[PDB]
């Protein structure tokens, strides 16, 4: 019927417009509905936008999606691992641009 | 049963006994020392409607200047009861509360939902001459003298806050004006239009005087001297408020060095003249024994 | 001396939004200045550039450009007021100081408060009227100030819907008597009204609003302004507004000849210094300052020359943070030495 | 930028200092405060945007002074509730240049919990006048005694206590005079007492003249304590947890005229003569009838950088509207009484 | 002047960054 995705404050309306506009395409035969929103938020999840935690959905009557966003800038220091006994680093993201983008500084 | 002894409670100190003492309910609005002795009208419009409204619903009350801090809401024109105990006080009635409290033969005429053509008219007086009152105040040079004198030189009295002061002043009537689509309505950043330069002038002098010019011809086709009653109403007063205070405050004879006759003259002059005669004919109905008006 | 008055010395082209709703355009302050245009000059006098605030000197975005005096003229009002028993028009002025405010307070409420409406139905129809990096920018800030005009009703993004309800039949009560278009009825106003209270009225109940509740309220209740409103659009706009003599090859093609990537990327820039907080701030009221007198002296006035302590004293406050900053963090050669002797005079 | 869970919403000093004369003691400080800070008790808010120079200067013999000039905003703009006609009278814009005095004579053996020590403290302040300019006017001063002293059982602590503090708000002309018309104190400028710190067992405003439930200040005021502070029972001087037993009083007076009825119009101006009468009778009202009382046992845990008490006291003899306190009596700071 | 205003342009544009670029509420339905 109507779907919604409550929380997404700093994603573009397009990104889930790609994800979630086919989803509509499917004129109960309530197994395909499900299959196909559990697919269209698991593809939700393979972006790195918002957390992993909160991926409610609930039906009623129609669809209500929950998603919240996960950052905007990540720092850190850690100690890195890679074939030496030790790295000191300095990691500085920024979780997301625009769309879906990202920036990093090591 | 714990304590012992009870002893004649404190005696609250000097300045809550000379000013907070009263007898009769007292309204606090924008006025001076020298006039809220005698009652005279207030010099800020949205007191002296209310103060009207008051004076019209034959309350016996007292006036004694505020500054805005403190009022239960933001605005200041509110009302405070006399006090009961040497110690203890009613609560303060607001500016919405005021009609509601003054009650003698009919307190209906003063409260009424206007006719569908009438809140149409209202818009004239709650927006384009509002707008119109407060670009020539609070952003005309030529009224530095009557703001600073008004607003800012009886609060502080140090030159260092008295600027600040008039920068507020400015700035939060320039953010007002620049939203009425009358005169401004530019588009900026995420932030209001705050300052003179997004406010154009022109456009609110002219809804001003457009809006002077309706409010007398709605004025003519009354036959009963108000506007459409026998006794002046909430209409009257909205509409005395800002007609009085223009014809004081802003009757300046410099005007043809300049142009833009002033918002007196405009008043004085609108139509034939039927708002001079409706404020002359307010003044002697609320203020009977007051003398000296007309600068 | 930026808050006061200024101070002097001793073929039209109509800049309107873009079509995005089935109408002319959108801000029915734009569609009413069209509306107006359209049914008082000729095909053959005016040129509907398509704009954005951005790419005029006035910033207000119903702005005719007169050819004859080159003379900016912003609003619709003013521009009214331009290119031209009483009851008539006493009632014309009550009903426009009505409508331009309670009326925009309240178009202001659905597709700009409500978030359901704006992004689904209202953003993408102002980034379909912009070049590509300004949806960024002014969409935003249209948003943000229909979303401070529409303050005042004790409403926002929120059984609390009798409530808007009631906000709502609280105007169309006062403007259901108007007979806005007939021969015949109860109050004749004039033309230059008629068409802004199309304006509002057509922006308020055709646009598709996943959650419509003006279109109910206003089909429900009011049947003479949806017959009025579907008649003038008929009228006027018949086929979507297409006759309506816009720039060289239409709609699309009006923002050309202001929409190079340099104009563009000058525009975009100056909408984002104005966000860094306040050298931000300061830059916004000096560059207001110089177009509010780029348009004075266009219109034919002699204003004041110039007064640069505006963007002095932006400048001033950034690079005095810097400098304090810098100043305090890095700091000073340094005043003393690893090895300091001393010995007694003889 | 200090802000808190409770009342103060925030900071910003800025606080720049040197020595004076390449002498490590005699200091200088030029602060520039923005804070704004709530006051439930009387129930509005203040905001300070001034700024203040200091000159800190200790002494040898382990004293110290101070002497500063300050200049401030003070505005209240916080009456949502209900408060008071008081408050609302008092609605708030002033300056208050002023030019205090402090004088610290600290000879306790433990700052946060005197046992063998003494400690004289006195703050005088003299605000807008002759030169300073302003809009309020007075001459405010603070005195401050204490002691500690053990009497008998190496070192059990028992620690006999003590405690005064007085206060005076004379209101003076505004310029080069002793003698004209002086406007009586503001709700900024008059003193409070009561609560965890000043005299125990009462709420944090309390002991004062109340327009409500609000605490409005007092000028001529008068206070006192009596301590045991017991060691822990059976175990003796062990770490900084003791026990207390206290006794406390109290008095907050405000000064009226009442005296001159030739005044009549003009209520906020007051002639020498009615001032020093107002001041006379508001010391001689704070002389008779007994003060007021609190007692209690508390458990004083004296940490290095500050104290903890978590008291339990019953007050014993108030005014009418004094607000007293008996549950638990949660108490922490610097300075105590 | 270039280096300077790029490094503090770029670093405001990535602290502060640009107004949200979604809503709270986005409501899909289909068309009939």
């Amino acid at each position: 019927s109507t779907l919604e995705v409550h929380g997404a404050t700093n994603t573009r309306r397009s990104l889930l417009d790609q994800i979630f506009k086919p989803v509509l395409e499917d004129t109960t035969t309530l197994g395909q509905v499900l299959d196909r929103v559990g697919a269209a938020t698991k593809k939700l999840a393979r972006f790195d936008i918002f957390k992993e935690e909160g991926f409610g959905v609930f039906l009623s009557e129609d669809i209500s999606i929950r998603v919240k966003e996960k950052s905007r800038l990540v720092f850190s220091a850690g100690t890195d691992f890679g074939n030496a006994e030790g790295s000191a680093y300095t990691n500085a993201v920024v979780r997301n641009i625009f769309g879906g983008a990202e920036t990093l500084t090591v | 049963y714990f304590p012992l002894r009870i002893y004649e409670p404190n005696e609250l100190p000097e300045r809550s006994q000379q000013l907070t003492s009263g007898d009769l309910p007292t309204l606090y609005v924008f006025s001076t020392d020298s006039d809220a002795r005698l009652g005279l009208p207030s010099f800020n419009p949205g007191c002296l409607k209310w103060q009207t409204l008051l004076r019209l619903a034959n309350l016996d009350f007292r006036i004694l200047p505020s500054t805005n801090h403190s009022s239960p809401t933001g605005s200041l024109p509110f009302l405070l009861p006399p006090r009961t105990s040497p110690t203890a006080s009613p609560a303060p009635i607001p500016a919405s509360g005021l009609l509601s409290f003054a009650r003698d033969l009919d307190l209906g005429h003063l409260d009424a939902d206007l006719p569908p053509r009438a809140q149409a008219y209202l818009a004239l007086i709650t927006h384009s001459l509002r707008n119109a009152w407060l670009c020539a105040l609070y952003l005309d040079p030529t009224h530095d003298a009557l703001l600073r004198r008004l607003y800012v030189d009886p609060a502080s009295s140090s030159r260092a806050v008295r600027a600040a002061l008039l920068h507020q002043l400015r700035r939060a009537a320039a953010e007002q004006v620049a939203t009425a689509s009358s005169g401004g309505g530019k588009i900026v950043s995420l932030a209001p239009v705050d300052s003179a330069d997004g406010i154009d002038e022109e456009a609110v002098y002219r809804s001003a005087r457009d809006a002077l010019d309706a409010l007398a011809s709605l004025l003519r086709e009354s036959e009963t001297a108000w506007f459409g009653t026998e006794r002046p109403g909430s209409f009257d007063a909205a509409l005395f408020s800002y007609t009085h205070l223009m014809v004081e405050y802003m009757s300046e004879e410099t005007e043809s060095a300049k142009g833009r006759v002033s918002l007196g003259r405009m008043v004085k002059e609108a139509g034939n003249g039927e708002l001079a005669e409706h404020r002359e004919r307010m003044l002697g109905v609320a203020w009977p024994e007051w003398d000296g008006y007309r600068r | 001396s930026a808050w006061s008055h200024p101070q002097f010395e001793k073929a039209v082209q109509l800049h309107v939004w873009g079509p995005a709703f089935g109408l002319p355009s959108i801000d029915a302050e734009c569609l009413a200045a069209i509306a107006y245009l359209a049914q008082t000059l000729g095909s053959a006098d005016y040129q509907l550039i398509q704009s954005s605030p951005s790419a005029v000197p006035t910033q207000h975005l119903p702005t005719l450009y007169d050819s004859r005096t080159s003379t900016w003229i912003g609003g619709f009002t003013s521009i009214t007021a331009h290119l031209h028993a009483a009851s008539a028009t006493a009632d014309g002025t009550a009903y426009t100081a009505f409508l331009s405010a309670h009326a925009a307070p309240l178009l202001a409420l659905s597709l700009y408060v409500s978030s359901a409406n704006y992004g689904a139905a209202t953003r993408p129809a102002y980034s379909a009227v912009l070049p590509l990096p300004l949806p960024w920018t002014e969409p935003p800030a249209v948003r943000a100030a229909m979303a401070r005009r529409a303050a005042h009703l004790g409403l926002s993004s929120l059984k609390s819907r009798i409530r808007l309800e009631e906000a709502a039949r609280e105007v169309l009560d006062v403007l259901a008597e108007v007979d806005w278009a007939a021969g015949g009825g109860g109050r004749q106003v004039a033309a230059e009204v008629r068409c802004l209270a199309f304006g509002y009225l057509a922006l308020m109940l055709l646009p598709d609003v996943p959650r419509p509740w003006l279109r109910e309220i206003m089909e429900g209740r009011y049947p003479a302004l949806c017959t009025f409103v579907r008649d003038f659009r008929a009228r006027v706009f018949p086929q979507g507004g297409k006759l309506l003599p816009w720039a060289d090859g239409g709609a699309q093609a009006s923002a050309s000849a202001s929409a190079s990537a340099s104009a563009v990327a000058l525009r975009f820039v100056r909408a984002v210094m104005a966000e860094v907080p306040l050298v931000g701030e300061w830059w916004s009221r000096w560059w207001t300052a110089r177009k509010k007198r780029e348009v004075l002296a266009s219109k034919g006035a002699k204003p004041a020359p110039s007064n640069d302590l505006l963007l002095l004293l932006g400048a001033g406050l950034g690079l005095t943070v810097v400098g304090a900053g810098v100043f305090f963090y890095r700091g000073l050669p340094p005043f003393g030495e690893a090895v300091q002797v001393w010995r007694k005079p003889v | 930028n200090a802000s808190t869970g409770t009342r103060t919403r925030s900071a910003y000093n800025a606080t720049f200092s040197t020595p004076i004369n390449g002498n490590p003691d005699l200091r200088l400080s030029v602060e520039a405060l923005r804070s704004a800070t709530q006051k439930p008790w009387a129930s509005h808010e203040e905001h300070l945007t001034g700024a203040n120079l200091r000159l800190a200067w200790l002494t040898e013999k382990g004293d110290t002074h101070a002497l500063a000039y300050s200049s401030v905003w003070r505005q209240l703009t916080g009456l949502a509730p209900t408060a008071s006609p008081t408050v609302r009278a008092d609605a708030g814009d002033s300056l208050k240049s002023s030019l205090t005095h402090t004088f610290t004579r600290d000879r306790r053996d433990n700052p946060m919990l005197p046992q063998s020590g003494y400690l004289f403290r006195s703050v005088s302040e003299l605000a807008g006048w002759g030169p300073l300019n302003g809009d309020v006017s007075f001459a405010k001063t603070e005195v401050e005694a204490s002691g500690a002293l053990p009497v008998a059982i190496g070192k059990s602590g028992v620690s006999v206590g003590g405690g005064l503090r007085l206060g005076v708000l004379y209101p003076l002309p505004l310029g080069y005079s002793l003698t004209g018309a002086a406007q009586p104190s503001r709700i900024n400028d008059r003193f409070q007492l009561g609560g965890p710190n000043d005299v125990r067992g009462f709420k944090i405003g309390g002991l004062g003249p109340h327009d409500g439930v609000d605490a409005v200040g007092g000028d001529v005021f008068a206070a006192g304590s009596v301590n045991a502070l017991l060691p822990l029972p059976r175990t003796g001087p062990d770490s900084p947890l003791r026990l207390q037993l206290y006794a406390n009083a109290g008095r907050l007076v405000a000064l009226n005229s009442k005296g001159t009825d030739k005044e009549g119009k003009e209520g906020l101006a007051m002639d020498s003569a009615a001032v020093f009468k107002g001041v006379k009778s508001a010391v001689g009202k704070l002389t008779n009838g007994i003060p007021s009382l609190a007692a209690g046992v508390g458990l004083v845990y004296a940490h290095p950088v500050a104290r903890f008490e978590l008291n339990f006291s019953l007050p014993l003899v108030l005014r009418r509207g004094e607000e007293g306190r008996k549950g638990l009596q949660v108490g922490v700071g610097i300075s105590f009484l």
